[PDB]
RNA sequence: CUGAUAACUUCACGGCGGGCUUGAUGUCCGCGUCUACCUGGUGAACUGCCGAGUAGGUAG
């Protein structure tokens, strides 16, 4: 009894990161005007290398998904036909079943991010005693990172080119009765909520 | 001409470079990097809390340009022996020795690690030597032209002892070189890269047990040899090769259609004995001829 | 429009006995491979917060 809004990502010369973010940035302007928690992630054509075309939009209250769909982006990208509206159909209750969660561990692995980390560990140990050195803090030689399909995003308030990191987990048939958040999640403070794709 | 077997041996001997991280407590550790994964990508940075970064190599100025290594013919023997022996008198080793030394002095061998730096200082250690360590302090704001070097207390002796190292048979001159780079916090360091015939795999070595990058020994031999601006309408100094090859753009100057490559000047060796027995271009191409015999190479067809 | 026209070769079967390739053997002396080599990440994935934490989490 969920819905789905299958999009079509056609014109054969297009980025997969900049358009999956801008169709999510127009979702990011949402939930700051009509503050809901109910719209998911659901990539149908996720693959390993060079993620494909389709994205979807899944909810149980299932009438904000058309309210989200008419928010000065499809009413602004209509004639030069980049995308088109789906048929607003009930999700059949037997399908494939994945989960989308922000990992956020990868963001604190880069060399600037580890210097961002050990700067914070410098000051919050203000309860004295030892006089520690920053010499015994290192990443060693070896971090094996396969694939995570990062999505870049500019900050709302200031000028920061931050980035997201979400991968695939497909099990656990019962968590999360539509308890999503601003970006759509399965990690923070609520559950590890799966997605019916 | 060019009788099928001729070869010289090089006359400048640089070594690898080593990167050490000095702490505020006067402790030095090797600079170690990180690897991320066939497809493998490397990442190197200054560790947080460090004062600056040190570098040390060594170079030698020997005399293997007086006679060839194999010669095959006693008409190209006494001709090329006489050219290097007449260039010693009429021209002198001054214009070459000053150009090789400044690329050692002004940190040219630090390729792209000087961009975004506050201050760097370079200390020589010559041999044989009676005296003091030679210094070049805050090079960006104190030493920028041929004349700032000539105001130094110790420039008359280090332009010397290379001039003797080319003039006297079985000569020698050895320089130890040390540099300190004051780079900002969490600054990126750029070493050499392994070839890997088809990314960014570092050339490493083992210093005190842990791995560390080198920035190459053929890489730092290219930086000292960039003294070539006698190709016609020259705007930028190039590395000394036979056909004046530029690397960034994939063109080359000095092409044999121009008549200014090495093999069309080496054949003209008997022509230049007459004038040296003239300051317009007969000088400005022997600086290219002498810088090829200092380079080395097989000269044969 | 053929040295033309037509055309059933068949039934049965025990190769067997015996057997010493041997004796002997010194592959040695001499030897220079070498000279010369750029792989090219501009700025780029930035700054917090909880937790004792090189574990873990969490923000725009």
């Amino acid at each position: 009894k969920w819905y789905y809004k299958t999009i079509t990502f056609l014109p054969e010369l297009c980025n997969n990161e900049s358009l999956a973010a801008k169709c999510l940035r127009v979702l990011h302007g949402f939930n700051y005007q009509y503050e809901t928690r109910n719209i998911g992630v659901s990539f149908p054509l996720w693959c390993d290398a060079t993620v494909g075309k389709k994205i979807s939009f899944v909810s149980k209250n299932k009438i904000e998904l058309d309210l989200l769909l008419k928010q000065h982006y499809f009413v602004q990208m209509e004639q030069l036909q980049y995308f088109h509206i789906s048929n607003t159909v009930l999700v059949p209750e037997d399908c494939t079943y994945v989960s989308f969660r922000r990992c956020q561990s990868i963001d604190k692995l880069t060399a600037a991010g580890l210097a961002r980390k050990i700067r914070r560990l410098e000051k919050r140990a203000l309860s004295r005693g030892e006089q520690f050195d920053p010499s015994s803090f290192a990443q060693k030689e070896h971090t094996a990172i396969a694939h995570y399909h990062s999505l870049g995003e500019s900050s709302k308030q200031t000028n920061r080119n931050f980035r997201l990191n979400i991968r695939m987990l497909s099990e656990q048939p019962r968590e999360g009765n539509s308890i999503f958040s601003s970006y759509g999640l399965s990690n923070s403070e609520n559950s590890f909520q799966p997605v019916p794709l | 001409k060019l009788p099928t077997n001729l070869a010289y041996e090089r006359s400048i001997d640089p070594s690898d470079v080593c990167f050490f991280v000095v702490w505020p407590d006067d402790r030095k550790t090797p600079l170690t990097y990180n690897s991320r994964t066939p497809h493998q990508v490397d990442f190197c940075h200054v560790p947080y809390g460090a004062s600056h970064i040190e570098c040390s190599f060594s170079v030698s100025f020997s005399s293997e340009l007086r006679q060839p290594y194999k010669c095959n013919s006693s008409k190209v023997k006494q001709t090329l022996v006489q050219l290097v022996e007449l260039y010693e008198t009429k021209i002198g080793w001054t214009e070459l020795a000053t150009r090789y030394l400044m690329n050692i002095c002004n940190g040219k061998w630090l390729w792209k690690n000087t961009r975004k730096a506050y201050c760097w200082n370079i200390v020589l250690t010559p041999w044989p030597w009676n005296g003091e360590k030679v210094g070049f302090e805050d090079i960006r704001t104190n030493y920028t032209s041929r004349q700032d070097f000539k105001n130094n207390k110790n420039w008359s002796a280090i332009v010397e002892m290379i001039k003797t190292a080319f003039s006297s048979t079985d000569g020698l001159a050895i320089f130890e070189v040390r540099a300190t780079l004051h780079l900002p916090t969490n600054a990126m360091v750029r070493p050499s890269q392994v070839f890997t015939e088809k990314s960014r795999v570092f050339q490493s070595t083992t210093i005190d047990g842990e791995r560390s990058p080198i920035l190459g020994a053929f890489k730092t031999g290219a930086a000292i040899a960039t003294i070539d601006d006698w190709y016609p309408e020259a705007t930028e100094p190039l590395r000394v090769g036979r056909f004046g090859v530029h690397r960034e753009d994939v063109t080359c100057y000095r092409h044999p259609s121009t008549g200014k490559d090495f093999f069309s000047i080496l054949q003209q060796a008997e022509h230049y004995i007459e004038v040296l027995s003239p300051a317009q271009e007969t000088i400005n191409d022997m600086h290219f001829l002498m810088a090829n015999l200092i380079k080395g190479g097989m000269f044969q067809h």
